[PDB]
């Protein structure tokens, strides 16, 4: 998967159910194919803190000191 | 029967078999036919 994913960071499909977001990976491994589907559920807000917000505002003022 | 890639066995498809009661006789008819091959080839290399 990292050895796949990196470069690009083989198919991809994504779909929401009612709230967690499905994404799916048509590939191959060893000449055979490789099917996998990640299963994401909507993430935490304190994650959704600390992983966008917070860092973006982070992001926001940082660039205002460099302004 | 498997394919190594990733340092890792990946099998690749499974056949169900049967022991058969003769072996001797498929063993002649297979080895027939490659004496066979082996003196064609012979023959073409002297021609050649």
């Amino acid at each position: 998967l990292d050895n796949l994913l990196r470069p690009l960071l083989a198919t991809f499909s994504c779909d929401c159910v009612a709230d967690a977001l499905i994404l799916r990976v048509r590939s191959e491994l060893s000449g055979l194919p490789f099917y996998w589907n990640f299963h994401c559920m909507l993430a935490s807000p304190s994650l959704v803190s600390q992983h966008l917000i917070r860092p973006l505002m982070g992001m926001s003022l940082a660039l205002q000191c460099q302004v | 029967f498997e394919k190594n890639l990733k340092d890792v066995s990946f099998r690749l498809g499974s056949f169900n078999l049967e022991k058969v009661e003769n072996p001797a006789e498929v063993i002649r008819e297979l080895i027939c036919y490659c004496l066979d091959t082996i003196a064609e080839n012979q023959a073409k290399n002297e021609h050649l």
